[PDB]
């Protein structure tokens, strides 16, 4: 749980390590250091997130502490903005072969969710480096 | 004989055609073939043939001959018509330059046109191609600036000036406000990135010095919820790629920070027209966000004034500090914390450094993105709501204690009124980084400073180090002291011993000496490495001997500035006009942009006698003035009139001086009795403060 | 005869140029003096003279004549679209109208056309024509609507559906988004505007009663610190003219609250199409500020229905609501208090009444304008974010103790399925208060409660007191008996020896004697004080019994309502479909809007496993399922489309029941591995909750 | 100082009865109960303010409270907005007879400020019955 190269990193990989399933582990927040939710378990393996380490545990994060820094990470380090084509035209890839994550709630945006944007013409954000879009979920009225 | 089987045209194969039309009286197949080559890209990209594959020389002769006629200058003003709108629509969708580098060959033949600066092409001819040629890919772009480089400073001259005259008549001719914004329109634009080619060419084409650069900026780390975020995305292991660079400047591989001497002065690429009818708030958000079809001239910074780029910056900042005020509310909504939405500072006046020091120290390892709240500093033992008037103060009296010899940190060279950094005071490097943030935090809050460096320190502060070149105002006296070794014609290694070690005075009153390489002293000069010495000098004494100080100073101004796009907008000449402000004082710009509220008018009695005794003050009367209302002695970037003075009437006639508000630059003059008592308690108020 | 000399025609003059013209074969002279004189205003003014100078039946009458011919109603056509223009012009600068009352005389000959109905006037004459009528001053509105008041049903619907066709249409033809807004359409507001003037006809013709208003609503004291500026403007004398009344309501005197039964059903007015494409977000702007040609049809909100008209409201409340959150921040920045922008309330599960009483009742007096912030309830000993969660349950809760008939406040008819107010219970005045600012805070947080009352306890709280005729749906059996009694043909005062005095039950079982008049029991009832007997019966039943009891109801729902547009938008009527809900259940629209996230789609195994589940339940599990996702057992208005439901996948295949998450509609449902498993988690988890 | 109509209301009048001139009076702020400074006291005459009597003593308003109270007035209550034009249709007088004091200083209009609100089509607002509109003071970038 020291090297970063033997410590697993996503909860299945976890979830094996410690003889547990997905529907009954137990695990805590890195920020607020509270038991995740149910719900909260199955989202965060549902956003394919990463376990952080901290002095030898297996943290991660809840969902309130995610949109709150998420929201944070968005108005302190927010770069710039582009459109679809011109970000394809940069890194010279479909948009499908990017990694492009919620804006709000760090899920990896679907294919469907890219072409909303393109069809929409909505831009894609620039956040500290990290391309950021907008989920399905996050943008409904 | 037809000549309707031709496609291309060679310097004889014209030269055969106009000899034969000469002796007849038509001259008309001259047009006519002219009209339908010229008018056709696949007919230029094969004409005049010999990495460009059209030879300059052969261009040139032909048309000293052709546009001798009038009627055949026409067609080359027709055909340009013609052959633009084809090549517009060619490069945006065919794909045509990786197809064949020779494309580019239209484009050299039509810009060496000599009639291309008369005022017949400004009308449809010049702005339709400029459209072309905006459209071009980087790779022909990058190219395409090489060859240009080579051109000497008349030719760069009349190339740029093609352009900037197409600038100005598109907008000396159309009215731009803010519903008409210059961004959309669709000439000055393609203008513009064409004005970029010849800017890069005058930068190439001059002395270039590339590897003379300072280390990379240390990158400061962010906060720890930031880490903490990063590690959740799996993103922990790669950085950010840096600061926005021009994708133009990585093409050439040449940067403007490299040359130091151009063909042409940096100035003369700015375009005053442009600049008076750009609104940079607009501007701004177009170069973050991308709109539809909205072009931000930020993009191409060297055509903005001083003033303009200066709006640029300012809203960046601003903008930056509203983020602040959002995450502070947010912090007091979800987390239920303390609203303090400011860069709050409690210093004493007699210790300002010492004050300053402890609090902007422990800042910048606590919370190191607190430094981009608004600045509200607040003086022990005195209440006050600091809306600008105390950070005025605070950044006059910390620079008025900095700079002083007693300290230490800098030496004063009464000749050329500049400070210098003072290699000999140690264990300072703590207050060496506080001049540098404070540095950064009076441009982040807009502030202007009474700052006396050299040229060279600006340049260290943007990444290049001192040269040899640049002693010139560091240390004049080293500097003509090692011209004339340089200059002198005879033999140098035995009229003066001086060997390749030094000797220089310290506060102690010691000449230390001081070894270039590894034994100087056991190495006379000589002729062979005459310029050695000098290379290894002049890095010494900039660049070595200040090495720790100046880390610390450069650090400390990395906090606050390096998300900003200062490194992008301003060469190191601009700084020094930005950081400090302009000296000339023009009071009639004062006049014409102040405001009068309380009762007072611009035509009233007291006020008009209020102007006829601030024109009559001398030079250091009109310093004292203006410390008094605004709180510095200098002017903003631009001059008074950027400085909106408010006066302001106070209550009937007394015998109350009058009182200033620097906060908004506010003046509250008492309704006097006469002129006489009005100049009395004028010079009463400004020479006691 | 060249009839080149006319200027004006009658009914005679008219009849004897169709007779002589009938004769010969060509009837052109016809077409050309209708084309010549009803083309011109000037001509029409003075056509067909005898408040009104035009007689109707002469018009009438002439126009079913010269409609017989297919080419003589082409020549009425285009004179309508030569004549419109001239008078839209007209009617706008020359100011025409006060100069003479008889251009009026224009617009009712125009309007008696039978083909106005017909398709061919959709296209150019109809839309022209509305412009020009659009254009009426006030005092030419006032009494044109008062003629049209006299017109039979019959003539009205016509007139109505004149207007309601060319909306139709100019909406069907048009695409209108939130790009090309309706509002800024020239034809759609001028076909408004004009049905607007028949709106107030079917008002002003049906049966209108006036003077059985109520006492004025009690106007709540601003706080203390809005009076106190109120004092330094020297303003705190004169008070706010009130709340926003159209104009048109002032001209006539008439308000749509005084109609009881109008010769046109309300509902009739209502263009859906027009609904489908209007955007409530910026139609409320134009309601508010001014702009430049935009019109908010939230001025003429007959023509909105249910879904719409609570779509602005929603608006106007959310828009309240941001305001106090900017308060609430400034009081922290400049005041430095506690960022609170709730309007938070601590209540007990067992005392929910008592607690919710002392707390609200404590705030409509310290901060009243604590009662226009989100309302945020949580419950003691349990923690949790409310979104909207605890606000539903605590909705649900204390309505459903309120009308408890064990607390006494409210008396349950079984029959008629309705709660009345009980004047029995005393002292428990504040209570009523209560359930005043509950109703009040559901409309303003936008839940939906479970309330039955009769028509005309939302008719006294707009202010209309409870007559006679109302009576049928409150004291069901007390309705027949007394209108048996004006029913009787024969002699009153004999048969039966009822009194002037009546005898009513208490809680207590002590029937109590009641006189109307100073005696009642000393006063028979005779046949021509038959209706007087009813008319003061009815008034205590449903005003001066409960008088004490329903005044502080009525203050209650005031104080969350006051500022609000729910007196302009909604009649009584319209008032319980938005405090309670629909009760239709159309679970085919619930599917229709469904959304999907976690991994379930439209299409998967479980998600198409699960329609059918809920599409097979009774009415009750169709009603116990909505209680446990949404936290309601009714519909929102207009009906469960509305309701955005959202099913989200929670794991693998478990025997956990599933969850939900009321406060955005959210089912949490878990990956089961069959259809029949997952009908025995639904039932499980709906019915014991 | 108890009867409205014998105690005064406006500065002017106020400073004959304490026999003092507006020079050198001392008047606290109604709501800080502050000591007003005298630019402050000479903008409370120049923005014709009314003296507010609580407990029998003279109270002014100094910078900060009417500038916060003016905005807290301007979110809370207010109404609607108009048109110049619309604003003399609906009363049918000219702009100059109307009293209208600006939205953030409360200083009463001067023919110059409505005329210029006419002429850049700005809007009068309408809060809690008093119309406002926008000063030169408060209207400068
Ligand atoms: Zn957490
Ligand atoms: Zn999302
Ligand atoms: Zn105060
Ligand atoms: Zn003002």
């Amino acid at each position: 749980f020291q090297d970063p190269q033997e410590r697993p990193r996503k909860l299945p990989q976890l979830c094996t390590e410690l003889q547990t399933t997905i529907h009954d582990i137990i695990l805590e927040c890195v920020y607020c250091k509270q038991q995740l939710l149910r719900r909260e378990v199955y989202d965060f393996a549902f956003r394919d997130l990463c376990i952080v380490y901290r002095d030898g545990n297996p943290y991660a994060v809840c969902d309130k502490c995610l949109k709150f820094y998420s929201k944070i990470s968005e108005y302190r380090h927010y770069s710039y903005s582009l459109y679809g084509t011109t970000l394809e035209q940069q890194y010279n890839k479909p948009l499908s072969d990017l990694l492009i994550r919620c804006i709000n709630c760090q899920k990896p945006l679907s294919p469907e969710e890219k072409q909303r944007h393109l069809d929409k013409k909505q831009r894609f954000h620039n956040i500290r480096g990290r391309w950021t879009g907008r989920c399905m979920s996050c943008s409904r009225s | 004989i037809d000549f309707k089987d031709v496609t291309y045209l060679t310097e004889e194969k014209v030269y055969e055609i106009l000899e034969l039309c000469r002796e007849r009286e038509d001259y008309s197949p001259l047009i006519r073939v002219i009209g339908r080559v010229f008018s056709s890209a696949e007919a230029l990209v094969q004409s005049f043939r010999k990495d460009v594959s059209v030879d300059i020389d052969a261009i040139r002769r032909v048309y000293t001959r052709l546009l001798s006629n009038e009627k055949i200058e026409t067609a080359f003003l027709n055909a340009l018509v013609y052959l633009s709108p084809n090549v517009e629509c060619d490069l945006t969708y065919h794909n045509v330059y990786s197809r064949d580098p020779n494309y580019l060959n239209l484009f050299i033949i039509v810009m060496e046109n000599r009639n291309l600066h008369s005022p017949e092409y400004l009308e449809m001819a010049l702005p339709l191609f400029c459209k072309a040629m905006s459209k071009l890919p980087l790779a022909a772009q990058g190219k395409l600036i090489r060859l240009w480089s080579k051109y000497n400073a008349d030719q760069i001259r009349r190339m740029m000036e093609t352009f900037q005259q197409l600038i100005t008549y598109k907008v000396i001719s159309n009215e731009f406000n803010s519903r008409n914004l210059v961004n959309d329109d669709d000439a000055i634009v393609a203008a513009s990135k064409c004005l970029k080619m010849v800017y890069y060419a005058n930068v190439v084409g001059g002395e270039v010095d590339t590897n003379h650069n300072e280390e990379d900026d240390e990158e400061p780390i962010p906060e720890s919820s930031e880490l903490t975020l990063q590690e959740l995305l799996g993103e922990e292991r790669r950085n950010k790629k840096g600061p926005r660079v021009d994708p133009l400047e990585t093409e050439l591989g040449v940067k403007t920070l490299d040359c130091r001497k151009p063909l042409i002065p940096f100035e003369e690429f700015i375009n005053e027209p442009l600049n008076e009818v750009l609104e940079m708030d607009k501007d701004y958000t177009f170069f973050k966000v991308e709109t539809e079809n909205k072009f931000s001239f930020m993009t191409c910074p060297f055509i903005l004034n001083a003033v303009t780029k200066n709006l640029g910056l300012y809203y960046d900042n601003r903008i930056r500090m509203y983020s602040e005020r959002r995450i502070t509310v947010l912090y007091s909504l979800v987390q239920g914390q303390q609203l303090n939405p400011y860069l709050r500072l409690k210093v004493r006046r007699d210790h300002i450094i010492d004050d300053a020091l402890v609090r902007l120290e422990m800042i910048a390892m606590e919370n190191p993105a607190d430094l981009k709240k608004q600045l509200y500093v607040e003086f022990e033992g005195e209440q006050g709501v600091d809306e600008g008037g105390v950070s005025k103060e605070f950044f006059q009296l910390v620079v008025e204690e900095i700079f002083n010899p007693d300290i230490g940190m800098f030496t004063y060279d009464e000749s050329t009124k500049l400070f210098w950094f003072n290699p000999s005071s140690f264990e300072t490097e703590g207050q060496f980084t506080l001049i540098g943030i404070v540095l950064g935090l009076a441009i982040y809050n807009n502030c202007i400073l009474d700052v006396h460096f050299p040229m060279v320190v600006y340049r260290k502060l943007m990444g290049k180090k001192g040269t040899f070149r640049d002693l010139g105002d560091s240390h004049p006296v080293l500097y003509q002291s090692l011209k004339d070794l340089l200059e002198y014609e005879g033999n140098v290694e035995d009229d003066m011993m001086i060997t390749f070690q030094i000797s220089q005075t310290d506060l102690f009153g010691n000449p230390m000496m001081y070894d270039l390489k590894e034994n100087g002293d056991k190495i006379p000069i000589t002729n062979e490495n005459r310029k050695e010495f000098v290379n290894l000098y002049s890095d010494y004494i900039l660049n070595k001997s200040v090495e720790k100080q100046f880390k610390a100073f450069r650090r400390g101004f990395h906090m606050v500035t390096n998300e900003s796009p200062l490194k992008y907008l301003f060469r190191p000449e601009e700084i020094e006009l930005l950081i400090c402000g302009s000296r000339n004082l023009d009071f009639q710009a004062l006049e014409e942009t102040t405001e009068y509220d309380g009762g007072y008018t611009r035509d009233s009695v007291l006020i008009r006698e209020f102007w006829e005794i601030v024109h009559s003050f001398t030079d250091e009367q009109k310093r004292l003035f203006l410390q008094f209302t605004t709180g510095t002695d200098r002017a903003p970037v631009g001059g008074l009139g950027k400085l909106k003075m408010i006066i302001a009437k106070n209550g009937p006639d007394t015998e109350r001086l009058p009182t200033s508000h620097t906060a908004f630059n506010v003046l509250l003059l008492p309704e006097y009795s006469s002129k006489e008592k009005l100049k009395e308690r004028l010079l009463k108020a400004i020479t006691y403060a």
